[PDB]
């Protein structure tokens, strides 16, 4: 359990989600594969919208260093994760502190505050 | 040290074994056949003397005060960000050695650093000769400013300069950098004042800790007072006569900055300085707030309610604007109640924001542009943008400030995300007009345009788009339709998938013909085109096929949820699809009453379903963390649902100590 | 924030300095002979150092040896009997008070026995505490306790003495069973004074038809002096505290009498307590709160008009302050 990548983790009660520079390879639906993405937050609860707006948070998917927009239903199922000094051994607690947290997307990279 | 010059003016003897000189001038300059008793020559030395404490601010004794005012006036274009005059100043033929001294300070001002090198090293070169000593001593420290400032921009420029910029900046050749190196050569700022002729010593020895590495030391030491706080329970009040330290310490700032701009010395452009500025403004904010704070506590809220401890004025904006970056005024904001604090002088600070404004324009509009000007000219352009917001403006500043920041304000800096909160946080106080609607039409048009390039794709840092924009000109305008967006639909052909995509996200601004051409252009056959047409393509009504399908597949996920129960497997899940029909039930989305038989598979599903038969032991209060304030009054208005959530978030305050619980359980619930 | 919360460690070296500190306390105040220039800057340290005691276990010879510095040589014009007494009462939370420390307060109660003989003496304090409270906190820990030379002085004093007579009479529980028979038969009550002292010492627990005539008598020549100094133009402010404690009784239905409703105007704690549907709330103080006790601050969360008031304040202060009591006044009775 004890590293030293860990030391850069941080956790923000207001959303109870982790913060971490880790990067992740995933297979979506079981049908699509997809290499180093990673996603970020961005808490706007009280944000200019219509009566299907139910969530005080906003999430976006990036591919590698791009954008990623899907339409396909999103599933999510991890296969591996890395740190960006190097580090190893973080698939397990990447999974283990995933299971944790019944936030969606438990860990992320970046969260802004807009409010 | 005969005796003491105090803030207000006033002063004292002290540790003076003889005439009281200065009690005879001042009686002196009181009585007017004191003065025509005295001789010609001594008259016109009394008239000299008079002037030069009057212009300095020297009133008289402080046994013979009373109620003096106070003002700051600082006469200098460097603190005015009057760049035309400057410009037009500087194509001037200089007269004299100071109209050659002002200049090379407005030239650094500008960004042309090698030619306000040129002139410092002329008016050197020229000093000697003159035998002006101050103009030498103050040109050759400024030269090493400059050089200073050379050698630190070239080394940031070659660092990072050329990733930031996208290119390689040489703001500076290479002749000249080597001319500089070759001249300042083992050149020590120290002995400057030591050299000079003893005279110059025993005259000017004031000016000496110019030529110190540090200094403001003892300013940033003193700042201590303005934390106390024994002083609220009683204040003593012995820091001065008639002032307190609130007082004490914004009048030293002023006389700080006065005389650091007024004599166009080239140290208000380093680190230290502008540390001191913010140190002293963030502490007076921040006593002033504790004051309030106490005086409410004290005494009842009818009284100092919203006292306005530490109001800003002209000087106080523009300070805050110059010497403040972004994260520092987000912490100032946090920190205190910035709303409660009223703002003086609109006018003036109006005119700095459509100032502001023009400049921009001026600079990005134009190719031509300087690489150091422009570093230094963004960060105060968006320091004062964004506190522009306590500022109530008049609708053509308005339009102005909108158009520049929209239009001619470089991406690099800004974003689709980053332009929209600047201009929200101007609607919050000038409610849009109709101006400025018809100008943000006009940017969605324009952006609208953009996205006829394949390959073109709108970036932003907080995931705000031109969607959003759509709804702010919506929100301040129920009926609205923009006819050139109109004619662009009606114009659209399949093949523009990109604009199709796009205007589907600005329906609402359409015609009724637009419109319908759009949506013949999509459709929903599924439950997952269903919800994609709700998040992008705004599905508004859930017709008796939307909900058919839903049934359909809760159906589905039931016979799956029998066989899973058979397994006693589940891998794992990503978004929970029940959840949100659920709450779309909740909300009286779906009128249908299948789904109630499919209840039983998630806790939430069954909470939000059936409230009143929900054991509310399986209740997560994660879940409210991410609830919006629609659903939470919502779910504070259910009779079911209220005393559990009220126990839930009492047990989590207790227990978790946790702000956000408590806020919620504060702004909704109670 | 709770410093009580944080973990104290090397408390023998604690020990040593406070002791250290209370023994040069002796040492300073035992003789007249004083350096005159080190008294100003050690009282500070000393002070600072016996008020922040309160998070730390002592011994109990320690801890003897500091109640005698802190009440037999310290210098009065730094702490007061007030002060004196609050400063002792932060020191019983981690060690009950003991038999010697009782002994020692005692010896201060029979100190001051012996001071009250002169009639040209009174105890100043800046607080409202005085030399009663002291004896309470003994009570507060063993009720059992019967003073014995306190007792004799109460049993030779004679009516010729009167400051010892209601000396003694404020201190009424510690006295022995002769003791209380002759000093109430010395003493009556008489004034709003006496009442009080009566109700702090048990000797009258409820309020009889004459007290309220007191109450009233009282409260009449009150508002005719407030009408006199309102015409005049030079309002005084009311003093004692009296008003309070009649406008939290009639709150409390502790006195009943119409005559209440009649002495509406001059006191804001005193109409809210009397009137609170027509108080004006724009005049509530906090501070208030934090002065009520459990039993008051309940009843007040159960009256319809004062309620949303007081929790607008109290939710204003959470929100504005940076005092954690009114978060728990909020959570405990109101919530």
């Amino acid at each position: 359990k004890d590293t030293g990548a860990t030391h850069d983790l941080v956790y923000h009660s207001k959303i109870n989600t982790f913060v971490w520079d880790v990067e992740f390879d995933i297979v979506l639906s079981d049908s699509k594969e997809l290499n180093k993405c990673y996603f970020v937050k961005c808490f706007n609860p009280y944000r200019i919208n219509g009566k299907c707006d139910f969530a005080v948070s906003s999430i976006d998917i990036f591919s590698e260093g791009k954008r990623l927009l899907i339409e396909n239903e999103f599933n999510f199922k991890i296969t591996k994760a890395v740190h960006v000094a190097t580090s190893k051994d973080v698939t397990e607690i990447v999974l283990h502190l995933s299971e944790r947290i019944s936030s969606p997307f438990p860990i992320v990279k970046e969260v802004v505050y807009l409010d | 040290y005969d005796y003491h010059f105090e803030v207000n003016g006033t002063v004292v003897r002290h540790k003076n074994k003889g005439f009281g000189y200065m009690e005879r001038f001042f009686e002196l300059k009181e009585s007017c056949d004191e003065r025509s008793k005295l001789s010609k020559k001594q008259y016109e030395r009394f008239n000299a003397l008079f002037n030069f404490f009057e212009k300095n601010g020297v009133i008289c004794m402080a046994k013979d005060a009373g109620t003096l005012n106070t003002s700051i006036e600082i006469n200098s274009l460097a603190y005015h960000g009057k760049y035309d005059v400057m410009k037009k100043f500087i194509e001037e033929q200089s007269v004299s050695i100071e109209d050659d001294y002002k200049k090379a300070f407005f030239l650094a001002c500008l960004g042309r650093w090698e030619e306000s090198y040129d002139l410092y090293s002329n008016i050197i070169l020229n000093s000697i000769d003159e035998s002006n000593g101050c103009v030498y001593y103050l040109s050759q420290i400024n030269r090493y400013r400059i050089y200073q400032s050379i050698t630190q921009a070239v080394t940031q420029f070659n660092g990072l300069g050329l990733l930031t910029f996208g290119r390689h900046y040489k703001p500076f050749t290479d002749e000249f950098l080597a001319r500089i190196e070759r001249e300042m050569t083992n050149f020590n700022i120290d002995d400057l004042f030591n050299g000079m002729p003893f005279e110059f010593q025993k005259k000017y020895k004031i000016l000496e800790f110019l030529s110190d590495n540090q200094f403001l030391y003892d300013d940033t030491v003193k700042l201590f007072e303005l934390t106390n706080k024994v002083r609220s329970e009683m204040s003593e009040g012995s820091y001065s006569f008639g002032m307190s330290s609130d007082i004490v310490v914004l009048l030293r700032l002023y006389d700080n900055l006065r005389f650091l701009y007024e004599n166009c010395l080239w140290s208000v452009s380093f680190h230290e300085f502008h540390q001191y500025i913010r140190n002293s403004m963030s502490l007076l904010i921040e006593k002033a707030e504790y004051e309030r704070t106490r005086d409410i506590d004290e005494l009842g809220f009818s009284f100092f309610g919203k006292k306005s401890g530490f109001f800003m004025e002209y000087y106080d904006f523009v300070n805050i604007s110059r010497h403040f970056k972004i994260d520092d005024i987000k912490n100032l904001e946090r920190s205190c109640s910035i709303d409660k604090i009223r703002f003086g002088e609109q006018e003036k600070i109006e005119e700095y924001l459509v100032g502001i404004a023009e400049e921009i324009t001026k600079q990005f509009s134009a190719n031509g542009m300087n690489v150091v000007f422009y570093t230094q000219f963004i960060s105060e352009a968006k320091a004062a943008l964004y506190f522009a917001k306590y500022v109530k403006l008049s609708e053509e500043g308005l339009g102005k400030i909108v158009k520049a920041l929209l239009f001619y304000f470089p991406e690099r800096d800004l974003d689709i995300g980053k332009r929209y909160v600047w201009l929200e946080r101007l609607t919050k106080c000038n409610e849009l007009p109709k101006s400025i609607i018809s100008i943000i039409d006009d940017f969605l048009v324009l952006q609208a345009e953009k996205h006829i390039d394949q390959n073109y794709s709108e970036v932003s840092s907080n995931g705000l788009y031109s969607r959003d924009y759509g709804a702010l000109i919506k929100h301040f305008e129920k009926n609205f339709i923009s006819k050139r967006l109109s004619e662009i639909t009606l114009c659209l052909t399949q093949d523009k998938q990109k604009q199709i995509d796009f205007l589907f996200k600005l329906l609402p601004l359409l015609s009724t013909n637009a419109k319908s051409h759009l949506l013949s252009f999509k459709s929903v056959e599924n439950i997952n085109d269903l919800m994609n047409g709700i998040r992008i393509g705004l599905i508004d009504e859930f017709t008796p096929e939307h909900e058919e399908l839903i049934i359909e597949y809760l159906e589905t996920r039931k016979v799956n949820y029998i066989v899973e129960k058979e397994k006693g497997i589940q891998t794992f899940s990503s978004n929970d699809y029940m959840s949100t029909f659920g709450i779309w039930y909740f909300l009286e989305e779906i009128n249908n009453s299948k789904m109630e038989e499919f209840i039983g598979m998630d806790d939430q599903y069954d909470f939000f379903v059936d409230p009143e038969n929900f054991d509310y032991k399986k209740f997560i209060p994660s879940w409210l963390k991410n609830y919006n304030d629609k659903l939470l009054g919502k779910i504070a208005g259910n009779k079911h649902m209220k005393h559990h959530v009220i126990e839930v978030l009492k047990e989590r305050v207790k227990n978790s100590n946790d702000k956000r619980y408590l806020e919620i359980l504060m702004n909704y619930f109670i």
